């Protein structure tokens, strides 16, 4: 927007974009590494797999 | 040279003009090099560098044409000198002369001769690709033989 006016929406548009990159990442993490008290069985998630496809609908 | 033309008249106000030389659309002449260029595709860009110009072209000049429209604007009377070819091109820049009131009476027409079209020829030479003129536009191609003697003496 430094020479002509923006796109009504871009602020939302960027917004949302943001969050895709870098909201989902910082999200699925602090997931914590789930334990049972026996610490037998171990549950925990690999952030760095994580994806998205696109809708059926 | 040896004698006078047409016929003595006390001539109108204001005092008319000639521009000699091309009749071109836009075309600043005046090109030299910036160093503060914008982004070469997106020319929405491009009006930042009119308002913060290269110095050489803080108020770029035109071809005359531009300068007897402009002189006519203000209230002078202004006759253009130079030739068009015989195309739309040349009938279209006459056409935009006579709009705006510029005396088109030194205009010589070219019917074998495309407006505004130069014809060149590419070489190689030492290894840095160059061009070389073979037949000049109709706008470098007035001859003396052409010119209105009525429009100079006036």
């Amino acid at each position: 927007g430094t020479s002509t006016i923006p796109g009504f929406n871009q602020i939302q548009f960027e917004g949302f974009y943001r969050f895709i990159d870098q909201g989902l990442i910082e999200e699925l993490s602090k997931f914590p590494k789930i334990e049972d008290i026996d610490h037998e069985i171990e549950f925990q998630l690999f952030v760095e797999t994580y994806q998205l496809v696109e809708p059926l609908i | 040279v040896d004698y006078d033309d047409g016929i003595d008249f006390p001539y109108d106000d204001p005092p008319l003009v000639c521009c000699f030389g091309a009749v071109q659309k836009e075309f600043v002449p005046v090109v030299r090099v910036h160093d503060n260029p914008m982004h070469p595709d997106i020319y929405s860009q491009w009006k930042m560098l009119q308002w913060d110009p290269p110095e050489f072209g803080r108020a770029p000049g035109g071809p005359p044409s531009n300068v007897a429209i402009s002189h006519v604007r203000l209230g002078g009377r202004a006759a253009f000198m130079g030739k068009v070819g015989g195309d739309d091109y040349g009938e279209e820049l006459v056409l935009m002369m006579n709009k705006e009131r510029v005396q088109t009476r030194g205009v010589k027409f070219d019917e074998g001769a495309s407006t505004a079209c130069t014809r060149v020829k590419i070489k190689f030479e030492d290894g840095k690709m160059k061009a070389e003129t073979v037949k000049e536009p109709p706008e470098d191609s007035l001859l003396a033989s052409e010119l209105n003697l009525a429009v100079l003496k006036e």
